[PDB]
């Protein structure tokens, strides 16, 4: 009674602090900078052989290897330059909604409707990609996972909970709880000390890895959040939702910096990512097209086409050379 | 992971002998398989290669036709069929597993070797046959090539093998810059086409042996003469 | 042009291409079925009839046709966000128990299991991801329904049904009420079968319903439909 | 009451955080993007020889 | 004399222009948009290809009747007659194969999963071209030019005895391109309609029942068009072989009119098999 | 168990011994005495040769049932199955050709002068072996040995889909070796009897009329023996393909008894076609 | 007499077949 009414007063105090801290709209400030203009990207490689619905991809840190998750029960690790397949990992559960590639390149994660995060060792002496660790103890479907290290990984799940996993021990060290809705995506910051996770209550919550508590909560979006990606410096993050908008939140400013709403597109956003500079925001949509959004001019720098079905996933590589977008038509297409 | 060869002994010249190497502890069907021979008082020499799935087969020009290589994936055994063995084939034959992908480490595990006694093209060059050394000093080992091994994709295919006396040769550095699994950080490879260098930071007694250089730009594969360290 | 490793790297990729296409052709032949319903419906029962955390996958082979049954009842998460995964499925096996009208829900607020099951069927049948997918409806526990309907009428739980208290009439009435929830009847069939611990007839029913879906797919494949 | 009390205590920490001006926040985004503008291969197209992806 | 000549030449011309238009338009839509990713569309592509080659023979036949002689020479006479006979059997066997395809699709649905794959469709189609090669290659050899009354005649010359082998080929064309395909088409589509009536998806509501009617009518027209086109040309060759008939103005038109109906099926195979499919109708609606 | 085994093995043995005796005796009399100087005798020689090769398959089939496995090995399995199928079609097409021969001899006597020559008889016979090669050569490839329950089985393995190509071969054997030959034999001999009744040599006196009866009876037995022998084996394969039947002692005998009737025609082809001819009867009377 | 000449050819062909 008194507690919950105090929470309403504290929430209004935060709304007061947000309105007070804001004086100048971001679109007014960035008017001086010239627009990037039409940015045309041509297909460079088309990756074939999935034969099923792709859900996730993740780049390697060498900017050449990438893993991809398909619904035939096969994780495929790709040589992006020569179109060759590096590994084909047979999965026990065909329903896999995410995949991660370790920064060292040793391990590969996947997760989905089986509620099990499976870690796959690539540099084993036997030469076949075998299961190193099966992480269990989520009540909901895994939607996203990213390697902090060869021993640490943060996974998002459909039980409104994120968790920090010890791969060698096999149990969750830090449990991140507090989401009112099911978490759908996570992104690691470059320092990997903090991460932010968007859930189905239209909220994006900043989490601290070492402490284990929620530092900040962002409630700009309307319906529910599907994607989230950090800005390259580590202070901002654009967030993709299912209301045809992409919103940019700053950790320090604690406000929505910019919104990306265009009229004729009413469909949702599956995946977002940033370029190497951060000037381009590339968002996968459901209208079979990837739109390139300028970070500061709030325009459409470019449009990627050629996908039969909706683009499930989109990651921009480490150096920033290429962009590979995965769609539900079993084709990965690399855009440079 | 273990490779043991069988089928040795004394063979009459012009006779026929069929070697078999049994593989244990690794997925045999996914590795390509090499035969490498070593004369008793000379360096290594490549014989034959069969790929995974038997898709391609390569031989050296001096062993072409007489030797037959096959593999059986359900039984995990590599078969070498030999016809009309001559007096130059008195060598110990090794089995080698080699996986090939971006970032792979082929030639990583070598077999034990089967002694065979008979009773009657890029050329890798070794500057020095044998340099005497002491533990605790840097050892510069240099191999040179008859052709620039720098391919257009940026991968220079040089392999540094160490063969300790009475032991199988082991991979140290693959593709001239990358350390194989289990190799100390002290080993380090550098160079470019036609000029290569091998260095050891802090020499140990177990590092003593014969150091081979092998190109892998085009077939047939050619080993160096080797460099021997003594204490 | 390609170096000696690069040719072998392409050769490794071609062997993987051979392995994936064989698994892809095998997966296309295999029939995928989605298992839905309440927890007390008898999902556990009907799986055991056909054999004899996360996804429970059931593999059974009837008349040279491989079946995959995916039980999703263990998940507590919101279904709307992961229901898009099962778009390319052959049929929906939706099981409910007929004796649940009498039963009272765990939640404190008054509610009806039949009314929960109809809303459970309504979101599945009218789903945008399930428009071309037929639903194989199972009505379970009819022997327990037969005993309960003599003692306790169907009229009491909701006044709308004015039919006489007959076992055959009530079971037929509950059958069409699920079928009345279908809003696209032309492109979606509802296959209803009354099950009380039945034998191979349950498997035969599923096989008969799946056979018409394969006809529906092949006729679309021919272009006539 | 007990679970709502945990929500209030969590919400207290979110209120007590320092915040920087939006225009100062705007400056950080503009400075980082302009510094790395020429480094970004997507803004400025790489020559085809240096580009690892080729026809 | 002249009105008869303009009637027959236009009859070939209408069949040739509409035949080349329809056949190449179906090979265009499939290669550009479909890209032969579907098993059924592979058969339609092989059907349009076989019909277009047969339609290509029509200007050569046109010139032959109009001039009254074959001016194209011996080496092309070998080619043009070969393309005529080989692609006739190729087109009709593709009609048989799609009849076998649609039969297995409905009546045997579990084994149709093995059958209706893009890998299997390519194998059976190549076999159809190989089975037609069994008669295609001898037609290439036997075709020569014979001087009759100073007019070159482009026809199949047979080894001695001429009367035996010439009629033996006529029986094989009668059996393998008419009698056996009618057995394939009528029975397989006939049993298909019986199974569709048993299927409870097409039964039921009037809207679902109406879709059963349009499929049944489309099947019956497909059976009828094969019967309506190829029955006059086959029987009239048999009557011409059995009974010597006097050359007449009506008799001259009747020979070429029965030839025109034979190619009219090839003209109408894009209309029936390609344009009436709902998959192609989605393509034209979208594009 | 044992009485059943001795019954089936003797059934093959009686057919094999009488078949090899009759067939080689006809190839002996023709080569020694006739020396193939007559067009009709060339067909009888090719008939006896095709039947003898088919009869040669019978000891291999005998061993296969008795032991329950094929001990002869893969390379001979390819040969023995090939000789079985190829010489079946060769024998039956020779029956068709002699039906065509006797039809042209009576009904078309002027063109029979072109037809009934030793030069033409050699050409048509070689074509019969070539037409059988169209199915003879694929049987050579497809035949392999398959291990079933540790027992080698000598049978035709088919490419995927197995169910489609296996039944497709069964239809072709049904059509080309039974359905089409019955059409050839019944019609050509049937029209032959109608022409013979019109001929006034066989009509007239009772002695001349009696010769019409013996020719008509000999023709009808020839038509009947082909019908009596090959009808059980063809239909029972179709019933075995359509309807799964339980293995029974009576069912086991019925399979091999229908096989025995198939070769029984080859046993009785020397009796009907060679010994009943008046030309051969003069040879045995003289010698 | 053409019928009679044809009639002889039939007899020759029947003796050729061996049926007569
Ligand atoms: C002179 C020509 C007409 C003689 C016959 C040529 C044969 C060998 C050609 C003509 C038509 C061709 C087919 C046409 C269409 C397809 C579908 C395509 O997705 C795979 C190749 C395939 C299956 C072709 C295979 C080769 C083919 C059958
Ligand atoms: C199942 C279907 C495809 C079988 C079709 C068989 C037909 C079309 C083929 C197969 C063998 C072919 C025969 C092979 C040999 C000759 C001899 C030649 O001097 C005249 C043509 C002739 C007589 C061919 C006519 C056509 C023919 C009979
Ligand atoms: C095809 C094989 C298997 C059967 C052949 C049957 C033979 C005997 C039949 C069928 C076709 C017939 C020919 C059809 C047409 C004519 C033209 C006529 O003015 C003279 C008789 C003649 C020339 C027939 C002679 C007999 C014939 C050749
Ligand atoms: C093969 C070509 C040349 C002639 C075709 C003849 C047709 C009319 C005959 C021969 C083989 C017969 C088929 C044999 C087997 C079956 C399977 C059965 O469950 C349904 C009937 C069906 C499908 C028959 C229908 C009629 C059929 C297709
Ligand atoms: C049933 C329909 C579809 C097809 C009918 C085809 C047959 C029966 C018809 C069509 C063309 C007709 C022929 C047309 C021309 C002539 C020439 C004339 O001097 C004698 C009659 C004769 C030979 C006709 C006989 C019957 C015929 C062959
Ligand atoms: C393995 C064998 C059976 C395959 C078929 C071989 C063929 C080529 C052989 C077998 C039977 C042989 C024929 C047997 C009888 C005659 C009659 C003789 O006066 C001329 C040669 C001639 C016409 C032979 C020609 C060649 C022939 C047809
Ligand atoms: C006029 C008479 C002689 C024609 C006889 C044609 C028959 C016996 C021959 C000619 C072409 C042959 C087919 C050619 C190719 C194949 C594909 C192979 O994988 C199975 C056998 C099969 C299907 C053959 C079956 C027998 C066959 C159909
Ligand atoms: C020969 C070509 C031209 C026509 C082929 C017709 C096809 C569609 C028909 C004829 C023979 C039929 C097969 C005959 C026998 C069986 C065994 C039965 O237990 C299952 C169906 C099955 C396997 C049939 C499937 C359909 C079938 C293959
Ligand atoms: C060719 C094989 C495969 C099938 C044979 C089919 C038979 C029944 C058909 C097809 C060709 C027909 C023949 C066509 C021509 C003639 C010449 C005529 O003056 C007498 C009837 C006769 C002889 C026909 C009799 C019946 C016939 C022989
Ligand atoms: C008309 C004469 C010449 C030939 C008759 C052949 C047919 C009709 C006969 C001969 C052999 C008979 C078969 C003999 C054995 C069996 C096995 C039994 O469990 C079912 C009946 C069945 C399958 C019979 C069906 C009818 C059958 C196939
Ligand atoms: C003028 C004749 C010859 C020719 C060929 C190429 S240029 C000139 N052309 C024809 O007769 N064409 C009709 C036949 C159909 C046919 C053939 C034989 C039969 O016994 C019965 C029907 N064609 C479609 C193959
Ligand atoms: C045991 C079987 C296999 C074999 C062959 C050589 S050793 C063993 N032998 C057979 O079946 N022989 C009968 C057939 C007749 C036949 C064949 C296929 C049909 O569809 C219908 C009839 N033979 C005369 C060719």
């Amino acid at each position: 009674d008194q507690l919950r009414q105090e929470a309403e007063q504290l929430k209004n105090q935060i709304r007061d602090a947000r309105k007070a801290c804001a004086d100048a709209t971001l679109s007014q400030i960035t008017n001086n900078i010239d627009p990037v203009g039409r940015i045309q990207m041509r297909t460079r490689r088309t990756l074939r052989g999935h034969l099923a619905k792709i859900y996730a991809m993740h780049w390697g840190t060498d900017s050449r290897l990438l893993v991809s998750a398909s619904q035939d029960g096969k994780l495929i690790i790709w040589d992006s330059y020569t179109t060759n397949k590096v590994h084909a990992i047979p999965l026990r559960s065909s329903w896999v909604m995410t995949c991660a590639y370790a920064p060292s390149g040793n391990y590969v994660a996947c997760g989905g409707l089986d509620n099990i995060c499976s870690i796959y060792n690539l540099k084993t002496r036997e030469g076949n990609v075998r299961v190193s660790r099966e992480l269990a103890g989520h009540t909901g479907y895994l939607s996203c996972c990213r390697f902090l290290d060869d021993n640490q990984i943060v996974t998002s799940s459909g039980d409104t909970t994120c968790a920090l996993w010890d791969i060698e021990t096999g149990q969750q060290t830090t449990t991140f709880t507090g989401h009112t809705g099911d978490v759908m995506s996570l992104s690691l910051a470059p320092d990997t000390r903090l991460f932010v996770s968007g859930a189905c209550d239209a909220s994006a919550k900043l989490w601290d890895v070492r402490e284990g508590m929620c530092r900040q909560t962002f409630t700009g979006h309307e319906s529910d959040i599907n994607a989230i990606c950090f800005f390259p410096n580590g202070n901002a993050f654009a967030t993709g939702s299912d209301d045809a908008t992409c919103r940019l939140f700053d950790l320090r400013a604690d406000q929505e910096l910019m919104t990306y709403s265009h009229d004729n597109i009413i469909c949702g956003i599956t995946s977002v990512s940033f370029s190497k500079s951060g000037r381009l925001l590339l968002a996968g949509y459901d209208d079979f097209n990837c739109n390139v959004w300028d970070a500061l001019k709030a325009d459409r720098a470019g449009v990627l086409a050629g996908h039969d079905n909706r683009v499930s996933c989109l990651g921009v590589t480490d150096d920033g050379m290429a962009v590979a977008t995965g769609s539900w038509d079993s084709f990965l297409k690399i855009w440079n | 992971v273990q490779l043991v060869e069988s089928g040795g002994g004394l063979v009459q010249p012009g006779g026929s002998r069929k070697l078999s190497c049994s593989a244990s502890g690794f997925a045999f069907s996914s590795f390509g398989m090499h035969w490498v021979r070593q004369a008793p008082e000379k360096g290594l020499e490549w014989v034959a290669y069969i790929s995974s799935g038997s898709g391609t087969i390569y031989y050296a020009d001096t062993v072409k036709g007489r030797f037959t290589i096959s593999r059986d994936d359900p039984k995990n055994t590599l078969f070498l069929q030999m016809t009309s063995l001559r007096s130059e084939d008195t060598a110990m034959y090794y089995c080698v597993r080699s996986i090939y992908y971006y970032g792979s480490s082929p030639f990583d595990f070598w077999g034990q070797g089967t002694t065979l006694t008979v009773s009657a093209d890029i050329v890798m060059t070794q500057a020095t046959s044998s340099v005497p050394v002491t533990p605790g000093e840097s050892v510069s080992i240099s191999c040179r090539s008859s052709k620039s091994l720098l391919h257009s994709n940026g991968n220079t295919y040089l392999y540094w093998f160490l063969q300790r006396p009475g032991q199988s040769p082991q991979l140290l550095i693959y593709r001239m810059s990358n350390l194989a699994s289990g190799v100390p950080d002290r080993f380090s490879g550098s160079g470019s086409g036609t000029a290569f260098t091998l260095t050891i930071s802090r020499l140990e007694a177990e590092d003593v042996g014969v150091y081979y250089c092998m190109q892998h730009l085009e077939y047939p594969l050619t080993f160096g003469a080797g460099t021997k360290l003594e204490l | 042009t390609l170096s000696a490793e690069d040719k072998a790297a392409v050769e490794r990729s071609k062997m993987i291409d051979r392995n994936l296409r064989e698994d892809g052709e095998k997966a296309a032949r295999e029939v995928k079925l989605l298992l839905l319903g309440a927890g007390e419906s008898g999902k556990s029962t009907i799986v055991k009839q056909m054999k004899i955390t996360g996804i429970v996958e059931t593999h059974f082979t009837f008349k040279d046709l491989h079946f995959k049954m995916f039980d999703v009842g263990a998940q507590r998460s919101e279904r709307k966000k992961w229901i898009h995964c099962f778009e390319g499925v052959t049929a929906i096996i939706f099981c409910v128990a007929l004796s649940d009208y009498d039963l009272v829900l765990a939640e404190d607020e008054e509610m009806n299991r039949m009314h929960e099951s109809m809303k459970l069927f309504d979101s599945i049948c009218n789903n945008k991801w399930f428009t071309d997918t037929s639903i194989i409806l199972f009505l379970n526990k009819k022997d327990l329904f037969e005993e309960k309907i003599k003692k306790s009428p169907l009229t009491i739980c909701y006044p709308e049904y004015a039919g006489s208290n007959t076992y055959e009439e009530a079971a037929a009435y509950i059958q069409c009420q699920f079928e009345d929830l279908n809003k696209r009847k032309d492109t979606k069939e509802i296959y209803t079968h009354f099950t009380c611990s039945t034998d191979t007839k349950n498997v035969q029913f599923v096989f008969d319903a799946v056979t018409d879906v394969i006809i529906k797919n092949n006729l679309k494949d021919c272009g006539l439909f | 009451i007990a679970q709502a009390r945990k929500l209030v205590e969590q919400l207290k920490m979110e209120a007590n955080i320092d915040r920087i001006k939006v225009s100062k926040a705007a400056a950080d985004l503009m400075a980082y993007c302009e510094a790395h503008a020429k480094e970004d291969p997507l803004l400025t197209p790489v020559p085809a020889s240096e580009n690892p992806f080729r026809e | 004399s002249m009105i008869t000549a303009i009637t027959i030449m236009a009859l070939y011309s209408i069949v040739c222009v509409v035949g080349l238009f329809g056949n190449f338009l179906v090979m265009y839509v499939i290669v550009r948009y479909t890209k032969m990713k579907t098993a059924t569309n592979i058969y339609i592509f092989n059907l349009a290809l076989a019909d277009a080659l047969a339609t290509s023979t029509l200007p050569f036949q046109s010139v032959n009747y109009l001039m009254g002689t074959w001016p194209f020479g011996t080496i092309l006479c070998k080619i043009v007659i070969s393309i005529d006979y080989y692609n006739m059997f190729t087109s009709i066997f593709t009609l048989c194969t799609m009849s076998v395809d649609r039969y297995i699709a409905v009546c045997h649905p579990v084994k149709a999963l093995d059958f209706r794959t893009p890998r299997n469709a390519k194998i059976i189609n190549v076999c159809n071209w190989i089975l037609s090669s069994a008669i295609g290659l001898p037609v290439m050899f036997m075709a020569t030019t014979k001087y009759r009354q100073g007019s070159i005649d482009c026809t199949l010359t047979f080894s001695h005895p001429t009367w035996y082998w010439e009629n033996l080929l006529k029986i094989c064309v009668f059996i393998f391109a008419f009698i056996m395909p009618v057995l394939i088409i009528t029975v397989c589509y006939g049993l298909m309609i019986l199974r569709l009536k048993s299927v409870r998806m097409l039964s039921g509501s009037k809207e679902k029942d109406r879709n059963l009617r349009r499929i049944t009518r489309m099947v019956l027209v497909v059976v009828a068009v094969f019967i309506v086109c190829w029955t006059p040309i086959h029987i009239y060759v048999i009557i011409k072989a059995l009974v010597t008939i006097p050359e007449t103005t009506f008799q001259t038109v009747s020979w070429h009119f029965c030839i025109a109906l034979g190619y009219t099926n090839s003209c109408l195979n894009p209309v029936l098999y390609a344009f009436l499919d709902e998959n192609f109708k989605r393509c034209f609606r979208e594009f």
